[PDB]
């Protein structure tokens, strides 16, 4: 049993977290009471990865729920599957961070962090063999952003040989107007680059554009955006949750996907938003990326593709070979055999077949460049800086975060321009 | 006496172990509970099958075998499966955390936690032997445990058992069934580390086996189960000389004398025939000449390489089933005046032949036809070095950028172990070139 | 001839012992160098995180000394 400890921090964190648990509980055939009423032995075989067992055949998410705002905690508890989370695993303050990273990271968040650790430690010590941690949060706010990144640093000190995995929601002016969001995102990125092993970039920009442009929904709710997030998240954790060969645990996934420790930011893809050739064509389409970057504007270092549903393995193999053949310029030639394929038998809910894509592409720079441009339009005017210096932060800290994020960009550019010869 | 101990390491080693041992049981009429009705000597004996099976007072025939994996889920399948009564619980050893496709973890971080326990279990098998001949080690090149733990284990066996022979069955990686980008790293590190500790190593190229399954057995998309059944047939042919006796039987050790001209030149090419479906075998008997001919078809090799473009240093034919020397010699004489068989000038050209009379068995539900006669050719060719050239090239592409190297350094390894392992491989490729040059 | 035969068998024992000796020692140096490197890689990571707590102490300090 290789246990994962799940942490959700802040509004976004908690919203997407609850959605995550709904989808996977359905897929593993467990009740909102916490009972197994499924049909397939394959649903229970690796249940331990995400669920603790309490007797009465009751499964309890290994989930920790965190916010400085007491509100969203009621929202989870009154949600569907609100009954399932351990009462003790809820950790609320009352002073909401008011979209201020410093409040989350240095002050109010730092006052609350120690009783979050208490619950982490309690969950961790009960583990047969802990893989590590996944945090769902946004980078735009203050709690998810600041306190989420503080939790990372703090967990890392006590579990330095464990994997730290994040699902990080990147901000977009198309979804939120809160102007200080570029600041919050840059300070977050600075932390994530040094202290996580793997980060799934969930770009709000891209989620908007899929709802508006592909799904044709004129103004999309957070609920429409999150339907995409949960279907993605179900996809990328399939290999952890069901018996299988490839990328079956967080460390093995990291070793296949991370050629250089800083370049650990992944674009996930989904399809459909069907025949095997179409699924394959669609998952590699710019229009199917959960990050707002064109793959055809960089090169792939590594890729994982997960097919779900009853289909021909022969055909998936040929189609994967076909896509690499035809698109060979977009895979670095100095990492051989860098695209891996898993096929799981269980489709997600409502689909006969799906494809989930995880890419480490140098085209992710485009996302960091967007954040850097919006950050630089504030910072050279010292705009809203008093919100941060007001909690004790130096101007030097802003300069450092920015130029580290700039360093990450040129590094992605370096490996894009590199050749075998 | 002459006992052999089998050590199955990691997922590939273990799953191949299952297939081999199931097949050995069918070959000797041993039931899944270990009982063998035809064995009249209860609790012991010095029969041919005793090289591979020990015997308890209650009539149980027990594999002289240890299964080891750093993770528990593949070994748990042996523990709860068909042949679970065959093995004493202490022969099946598991940790909790695997090597995560990392040689450093298999060799150091994780493997050092379990190595003393494994050597104690091996010691317990060795102590039951009256004349231990040596070890057969089964592992993948690509896995973290298969590479790192095996290399640690081989080093330690050299210490504890001196020069006692150690043979390897090594699974060489293929893109169609591989699970890690870093398999070329793991392959070079293990090959460099075990090279001095191993007497003889049979490389099994997963792509050669995948191709044979697709092409000869009409399997659309072969699984490990397909590959392993075929691998076990080949392993069985090699060990058949140890497990049966007969007039024209020739011991594996005697083939080895011919197969290893210098200690580093110890990687024989295996080729097996016939591989044929039940549908195609029906009413079509393959004669001795047909199967011997199939040995010189490169599509039938266990490693992809072309012997027509290198030189032979030895050639051995291990026949099983309904085969007499007259027919073998006729088939050999035909092939010699018709095939691309060039020897180095320093070794004689005669083929060495052994025949076991016991015909091949197949496992229920498998893909291979039951045939009356089979052959495994073991050759020593300079062409095997192509398999090294391919892996070394993959290693160089990634290593020039230090791609993934931080995963190994993070576990305590230095870059100097990489360049050192790579240099040994360059020197090996060079050795293979030099042995093929004519004498002055 | 008998003295020569004695020397050959002694040579064989000596070389087999030298091989066991040298394999035992190379392995022990490798397991030591590795334990040290792993440890220094972890000590460095922990130190970097130690400097983060020291910077967070100092930032909260810098807040309170302003009214
Ligand atoms: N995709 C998605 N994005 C969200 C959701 N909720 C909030 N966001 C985004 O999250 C960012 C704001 O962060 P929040 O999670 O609301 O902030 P917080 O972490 O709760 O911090 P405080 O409210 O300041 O205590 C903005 O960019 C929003 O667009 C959601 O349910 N789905
Ligand atoms: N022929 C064959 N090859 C296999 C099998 N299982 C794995 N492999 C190959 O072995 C390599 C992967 O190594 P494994 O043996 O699975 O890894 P391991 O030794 O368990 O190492 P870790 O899991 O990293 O601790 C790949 O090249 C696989 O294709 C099998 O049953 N048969
Ligand atoms: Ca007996
Ligand atoms: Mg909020
Ligand atoms: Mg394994």
């Amino acid at each position: 049993m290789r246990e994962i400890v799940h942490i959700q921090a802040g509004q976004c964190g908690n919203q997407i977290g609850a959605k995550f648990w709904e989808v996977i509980s359905d897929e593993h055939g467990i009740d909102p009471t916490g009972s197994y009423h499924g049909d397939s032995d394959l649903q229970l075989e690796r249940i331990n990865v995400y669920y603790n067992e309490a007797t009465g055949n009751k499964y309890v998410p290994r989930a920790i729920l965190v916010d400085l705002e007491p509100g969203t905690m009621d929202s989870v508890r009154s949600g569907p599957f609100g009954q399932i989370f351990r009462p003790d695993n809820f950790v609320f303050g009352q002073s909401g961070a008011g979209n201020n990273w410093a409040k989350g990271h240095y002050t109010e968040g730092a006052e609350l962090v120690d009783s979050v650790l208490d619950v982490v430690r309690k969950e961790s010590e009960s583990c047969d063999c802990l893989q590590g941690f996944q945090l769902t949060h946004s980078l735009g706010g203050g709690t998810g952003s600041g306190m989420g990144t503080l939790l990372i640093s703090k967990i890392r000190e006590e579990y330095p040989d464990r994997i730290m995995n994040t699902f990080s929601v990147m901000p977009s002016p198309k979804v939120s107007d809160t102007v200080v969001e570029p600041y919050n995102a840059t300070l977050s990125v600075h932390q994530l680059v040094e202290n996580t092993d793997e980060t799934y970039c969930i770009d709000n920009e891209a989620l908007y554009d899929i709802c508006f442009r592909t799904l044709k929904l004129t103004t999309p709710t957070y609920g429409d955006l999150n339907h995409l997030v949960s279907a993605t998240m179900s996809g990328v954790t399939t290999c952890l949750r069901f018996p299988g060969q490839l990328n079956a645990d967080l460390r093995k996934l990291a070793v296949n996907m991370v050629p250089f420790p800083r370049l650990h930011f992944f674009m996930p893809g989904f399809a459909p938003l069907l025949t095997v050739p179409e699924l394959t064509q669609q998952m590699f389409d710019s229009k199917n990326m959960m990050a707002a970057c064109d793959p055809r504007h960089g090169r792939y270092l590594t890729v994982a593709a997960i097919f779900r549903g009853r289909m021909s393995m022969k055909e998936v193999d040929e189609q994967m070979l076909n896509v690499q053949n035809k698109n060979s310029s977009y895979f670095v030639e100095w990492i051989p055999n860098n695209v891996k394929t898993a096929v799981c038998d269980i489709p997600p809910r409502g689909l006969k077949m799906s494809a989930t894509f995880i890419g480490n592409s140098t085209a992710i720079q485009e996302l960091f460049k967007r954040i850097s441009e919006q950050f630089t339009a504030m910072f050279r005017r010292k705009a809203f800086l008093h919100w941060y210096t007001g909690e004790g932060m130096d101007e030097m800290e802003f300069t450092e975060a920015e130029s580290n994020m700039n360093d990450l960009v040129s590094e992605y550019q370096q490996y894009q321009d590199a050749t075998a010869d | 006496m002459r006992e052999c101990i089998s050590i199955h390491v990691g997922q590939a080693g273990v799953q191949i172990g299952n297939a081999c041992w199931e097949l050995y049981c069918l070959e000797h009429g041993i039931q899944p509970d270990g009982q063998m009705p035809s064995d009249k000597t209860i609790g012991g004996g010095d029969d041919s099958f005793n090289t591979f099976f020990s015997e308890t007072g209650a009539g149980k025939h027990v594999p002289r075998a240890v299964f080891v994996d750093l993770e528990p889920t593949v070994i748990d399948e042996v523990r709860t499966g068909t042949y679970r009564q065959l093995f004493h619980p202490e022969q099946l050893i598991t940790g909790k955390e695997d090597a995560a496709n990392n040689y450093a973890r298999g060799h150091y971080t994780i493997g050092k936690e379990i190595i003393d326990l494994v050597l104690d279990r091996i010691r317990k098998l060795a102590d039951q032997c009256t004349g231990l001949q040596g070890f057969l080690v089964f592992h993948s090149f690509g896995g973290g445990t298969g590479s790192g733990f095996t290399s640690l284990l081989m080093e330690r066996l050299s210490v504890d058992y001196g020069k006692k022979s150690k043979l390897e069955f090594s699974i060489y990686p293929a893109p169609q069934v591989s699970t890690a980008v870093v398999e070329p790293y793991n392959s070079i590190l293990t090959t460099h580390t075990t090279l001095e500790h191993s007497d003889c190593a049979f490389m099994v190229d997963n792509e050669a086996i995948y191709d044979i399954c697709r092409r000869n057995l009409d399997i659309e998309r072969p699984t490990y189960t397909n590959l392993n059944r075929l691998i076990s047939q080949i392993v069985s042919s090699i060990t058949a000389s140890l497990r049966f006796d007969g007039a024209l039987n020739v011991d594996l050790t005697e083939f080895q004398t011919n197969l290893v001209p210098y200690p580093r030149i110890h990687f024989p090419l295996a080729t097996y025939a016939p591989v044929i479906s039940a549908e195609k075998a029906y009413h079509e008997q393959l004669s001795v000449a047909e199967i011997t001919n199939a040995c010189f078809e490169p599509a039938n090799q266990m490693v992809k390489c072309d012997p027509r473009h290198g030189k032979y240093m030895a050639c051995c034919l291990l026949y099983r089933g309904d085969v007499v020397p007259k027919d073998v010699n006729a088939a050999i004489a035909t092939i010699k005046t018709k095939r691309s068989i060039q020897f180095v000038d320093w070794c004689p050209t005669g083929f060495k032949v052994g025949i076991n009379y016991q015909p091949p068995t197949v496992v229920p539900g498998g893909d291979l036809a039951k045939v009356q006669r089979a052959v495994c050719m073991l050759s020593n060719t300079t062409a095997i070095a192509e398999a090294w050239a391919r892996l070394d090239h993959k290693f160089d592409l990634m290593y020039a950028k230090r791609a993934f190297v931080h995963w190994y350094v993070g576990e305590g390894m230095e870059e100097g172990e990489f360049s050192e392992a790579r240099e040994d491989m360059a020197a090996l490729e060079k050795d293979y070139e030099e042995v093929g040059v004519d004498s002055v | 001839k008998r003295e020569h035969e004695r020397e050959v068998i002694q040579k064989a024992i000596e070389e087999n012992n030298n091989f066991i000796k040298m394999a035992k020692e190379k392995l022990a140096q490798k397991m030591e160098s590795n334990k040290e490197n792993r440890e220094a890689h972890l000590a460095a990571m922990l130190e970097r995180l130690q400097e983060k707590d020291k910077h967070a102490e100092e930032v909260r300090k810098n807040k309170e000394l302003k009214e």
